[PDB]
């Protein structure tokens, strides 16, 4: 029953510990086009598809509130790159799975949320983490969490180098608890996809 | 078309042995006869033994029937005559060839296609 | 695979790259195949090659694998999942069901390819395949077991005898 | 009807050109016709 | 797709999981009936050669796809190549028939004769292993197609016709030493 | 009547001079989803648009057969650059149109072809260059030529670094002539657009 | 007819421009599967040989033809003139296949031998140019229709059948030096 | 042409005469044409052979033309248009349209011709094509381009192997 | 069809005896045909 394969593009990712898909603020995107880009954007799937990154150790030492960020887009040195490179606006949605693998006989909470138009948090405001559209990793149930974000922001188009909308945060919410016959750490990992690609104002290039 | 690569000859002494090996240059799906002539100083070519490829059917001069034997290696393709207690009657020029038109017994010593240059096999006493 | 193997050994280091072979029924990891045994006595061949994946690790040893296709165009493999994310890849956990069944596309420029790679020229005519290790929790030991067989549209082509007799 | 090319009927009866088999199912051909494809679980393309 | 793999179920996985595309295909060259129909050589004949399908080389394309089957049946055609006339007995025969001409006896022609010849082993199929032995590594004597003689024998060769296999067994490739793929010459142009 | 306009994206070009466009082997492309891609294709309109690029002045002193060549796909530094650098197979013909601007009192001829699969022609072959997809570029008449052409190969889909299938020649026929009153040297500039750009086999990045 | 010259559209004018009159014409014999279906000589024979059609002659009348386009498909007849037998392996096999009687293999007869092969290679269309490579003056060494082996091979001719040719190329004549035409010796009875 | 260009230019002279070739496609001026590297594998032709004049000077020089077709029957061709203006002849001027068309007839006794002139046998069996310039202002170095094509009814019979080999 | 001049039909079929065109256009032909003629501005025959 809690088999989810998600493809994306010519790229498939099968968890056999789901525990559903978190929609939030939306459940499909909003107008692609509209005036400010006056008729001239493109979509692009070739560049909707999945690539890995690592986000931290979950080891037993990291207290209630230990936060880890990361914000999207990231460093891709794919076809997305050129795109963020090659065009003067651009705007996506997220598709977002963590995995933290250790084994049923672990202990521990993590959540896994996506705030828009991050800043830093108080040690009192992370009890209040569970605002955004979030999940949580317990090794008693689940290896893999699995968000989906839509595209937000003051602009319709955004430039991604000077502003990132979206970040990706996994937050310590019960310490790694480990015996003598569970995974003495865990590794996580993160597998991102945009969603709904769309490019406007094709840059020169710089041969 | 084909060419034959001999080795093996040089210098013996009475009662030894020596081991001539001929390997031809393509491996095409024929039946193909190796036979060894020898010509003797101031005498003319003659047969001394062939065998065939197929099955280890081996034909022998009068000469040399229970002295020498001949041999052949499917895998690397070459055949192998073994010459033993040699005769300082045995001195001669040795000689592969191929005779692929036909291969039946009764014929097995009468008619080869290539020949190969000569090895010198010249047993002292 | 290493040792003569039918399975990838999870492993204590920073390498998170299990095994990579290239898509040639010639291959060293495929060279004790059914698959390959019958193409041997073929020239061309087109269309999909599954790969399966069984694990065999304990209940209470979980793990996250990866899987990419790397078409020709680079000179060496990608060795880290962050960069080989780029290509078509699936990944998969471990849990209830234990296997796994990943299809590698037949992207080519010809119609056909040959089942035999010529000479000792490098860099493979098709792709690669690299199997990843993204994570894994209290598996030390564990391992995954590999097999491969035909596709639905898999197609060998013309009959040949090519072995030494 | 394997590796035969010509179009005219032969010569022979068909008595003469090989046995005759009696009787008083490809196995393969079902086992992989019955295999399973598609997924398991729920999809979310 | 994920699956139970200690099931062992057959599980065909599509291109169409990540939006590809089954294509067409045709397999007329892997038919059994196809494939086994081509002339292939014996290589050890005698002055008398009892027909025997094992005897063929392990690492042909009909000897080695005829070690991966358990049990097969087929008819026969033989191109024999031979001094004088060349008998034929069927499967059970004493070997002292083979001598005489009311047998199936023909007068050679000059490249070489080509004959078709049923199936005549008292059993529904052949095999090519057996796990036993048959009186009171080797196979029963009476897993043979006939015998064949004459003065002497040049060449043989056989070809399977009507051929069925049945339960198939591994069949394996060359072996790769060190290398990342078997790599050998392939046929290419001059200059 | 001779007033046409082009537009390949978001990019137009206008000619007063326009002498018609030229059709090579083909008035549109072929199938462009085949066997040998296995159904993974996709299309990038985000590409198909014109880029400038210089042949060679045209002096008097080059007599006829004076060959001048450019191989396409050339080295582009936009988004068709980085689409050859991010996937392994693409495909797409090309749309060509080359101008020698002088005045009309100027004398001379050109010939612009595209050749499939060049190679080096000798002195008595080039009296044959008009069996290719060609137009003239002549000062009395007109000073833009314009051929389309689609792609073709022994594959169907191309690795372009390895292979070029299409070769843009201009070569000189009539000896340009000029007086007091007319030019004294013509430039030759060329304005390229990739048509039906479809791309298979999406690579690793660098990064 | 006067018409625009730079637009290079193509223009037909007849003799009825003046009066004349345009006669009725057969082009029978300059139909592509006409012209090409005529066997033509191979003038480098080796032991081993990999059948490719631009080792033609380059003047000869396929040759040059065939030199004339830039694409092609065709099938293939060849004649053979061998000692021996005669393996012919398809487009991608091993060289070491080519000692093997699984293949296709001629044991000879007594003139010479006349095959029929099909098309083996991989691509939809084989060409006489290519600009570039094929590895990681020469083409690549798929663009071939097999290659055949005997103990020694004397001639060999090729035939393309269902010829089919695309994208023409320049073909040139013998060229005038001096004369005022290429004057040369025409067949006219003795005496 | 002579000094192998593909084209004639107007000369500042008495002569009136550009150029003079033989119809046969074995001709010097025909050597290096598709037509006659077609022809030279057949044995005999008929039909029409169209020649087209392309005018590449500037605007402010114009010109006018002649070309007469001379069949067989005088020794040597005419070089003043006054006398060759009894021949089949056309006509025209430069303009707006820089491109003309002249179609030769296949006129002759036998209903086919020889794609090949036999030995040093002279005066060609078929006639000469003969290039005037009627007039012409301001037109110095100004060139006409002459090419060939085949005609609406033209044929080549009997395919041959003539070349060396 | 070309260069083959008998009546009858073919001993061997048409799988063995040329390869088989798969699917999934005389270009010269009709740049040929759609070739201009006649004239070009008025005529005073």
């Amino acid at each position: 029953d809690r088999t989810l394969t998600t493809r994306n593009g010519h790229t498939t990712s099968t968890t056999q510990s789901s525990v559903g898909v978190t929609y939030g603020y939306s459940t499909g995107e909003d107008h692609v086009s509209g005036p400010n880009t006056s008729g001239l954007e493109t979509r692009v799937t070739q560049a909707e598809r999945f690539f890995k990154k690592h986000l931290f150790n979950w080891t037993t030492d990291k207290p209630f509130g230990h936060l880890e960020k990361l914000k999207l887009p990231t460093d891709h040195k794919g076809v997305y790159g050129h795109l963020v490179d090659s065009f003067a606006y651009m705007r996506n949605g997220w598709d977002v799975e963590v995995s933290a693998v250790g084994n049923q006989f672990n202990g521990g909470c993590l959540l896994v949320a996506m705030v828009p138009e991050w800043k830093k948090f108080t040690p009192r405001e992370k009890y209040q983490l569970t605002l955004f559209p979030h999940q949580f990793i317990s090794p008693r149930t689940n290896m893999t969490a699995h968000i989906t974000v839509p595209y937000l922001g003051v602009n319709r188009y955004d430039q991604y180098k000077k502003h990132k909308p979206w970040t990706l945060v996994v937050m310590v919410v019960s310490p790694l608890t480990t015996s003598s016959i569970g995974a003495t750490e865990i590794k996580v990992y993160a597998n991102i996809a945009p969603t709904h690609v769309h490019v406007a104002g094709e840059l020169p290039s710089k041969e | 078309q084909v060419q034959l690569q001999e080795s093996g000859g040089g210098l013996v002494q009475a009662g030894d042995s020596l081991r001539l090996s001929c390997v031809p240059s393509v491996r095409t799906s024929d039946n193909y006869i190796m036979g060894w002539f020898r010509q003797p100083p101031g005498k003319e070519r003659e047969f001394v033994a062939a065998i065939r490829r197929s099955d280890g059917t081996t034909k022998y001069a009068a000469s040399v029937k229970g002295r020498f034997a001949i041999s052949r290696d499917v895998a690397k393709n070459a055949a192998y005559l073994q010459m033993n207690s040699l005769k300082a009657e045995d001195t001669a020029v040795y000689y592969c060839a191929a005779k692929y038109q036909s291969t039946f017994y009764s014929t097995m010593d009468v008619q080869y296609d290539y020949w190969g240059q000569g090895t010198q096999v010249t047993v002292s006493s | 695979f290493d040792d003569g193997k039918p399975y990838v050994v999870t492993r204590e280091d920073e390498q998170r790259l299990l095994a990579k072979f290239d898509v040639s029924l010639a291959a060293k990891h495929m060279s004790n195949t059914y698959l390959s045994g019958i193409a041997q006595y073929y020239a061309q061949y087109s269309g999909t090659i599954n790969l399966h994946f069984m694990f065999t690790g304990s209940t209470d040893s979980k793990a996250r694998y990866m899987v990419a296709y790397v078409p020709p165009g680079v000179e060496t493999p990608p060795d880290t999942p962050e960069r080989a994310a780029h290509c078509i890849h699936a990944e998969w956990d471990t849990g209830l069901n234990s296997k796994f069944t990943f299809s590698i596309p037949y992207v080519s420029a010809a119609d056909y390819a040959y089942t035999a790679s010529d000479v000792a020229e490098t860099t493979n005519v098709q792709g690669w395949v690299c199997i990843y290790q993204i994570t894994h929790g209290k598996a030390q030991n564990d391992t995954l077991v590999v097999s491969v067989s035909a596709g639905k549209d898999f197609e060998l082509r013309l009959p040949i005898d090519p072995r030494t007799q | 009807s394997g590796n035969t090319g010509s179009i005219i009927n032969n010569y022979y009866m068909q008595q003469y050109q090989n046995s005759m088999d009696t009787q008083l199912n490809d196995w393969f051909s079902k086992l992989a016709s019955s295999a399973f494809s598609g997924l398991f679980g729920a999809l979310l393309a | 797709t994920t699956s139970a793999g200690e099931s062992a179920d057959p599980v065909t996985t599509t291109v169409e999981n990540y939006g590809g595309e089954t294509q067409v295909q045709r397999r007329h060259h892997t038919d059994v009936g196809f494939i086994m129909d081509r002339f292939v050589k014996i290589n050890n004949t005698n002055p008398t050669h009892v027909i025997d399908l094992m005897q063929t080389h392990q690492h042909g394309l009909v000897g080695a796809l005829l070690r991966a089957a358990t049990y097969y049946f087929s008819d026969l055609e033989i191109v024999v190549r031979h001094e004088g006339n060349l008998t034929w007995v069927p499967n059970g025969a004493p070997e002292a028939a083979l001598s005489n001409a009311g047998n199936p006896t023909a007068y050679n022609k000059a490249p070489f004769t080509r004959l078709a010849l049923p199936y005549t082993a008292p059993h529904r199929v052949l095999a090519t292993v057996y796990n036993g032995t048959s009186k009171y590594t080797q196979l029963p004597a009476s897993f043979n197609f006939g015998a064949i003689r004459a003065t002497d024998i040049s060449e043989l060769l056989v070809r399977m016709k009507r051929a069925e296999l049945y339960c198939p067994r591994p069949l394996l490739a060359v072996e790769v030493t060190a290398q990342d793929r078997h790599k050998q010459k392939i046929i290419a142009p001059a200059k």
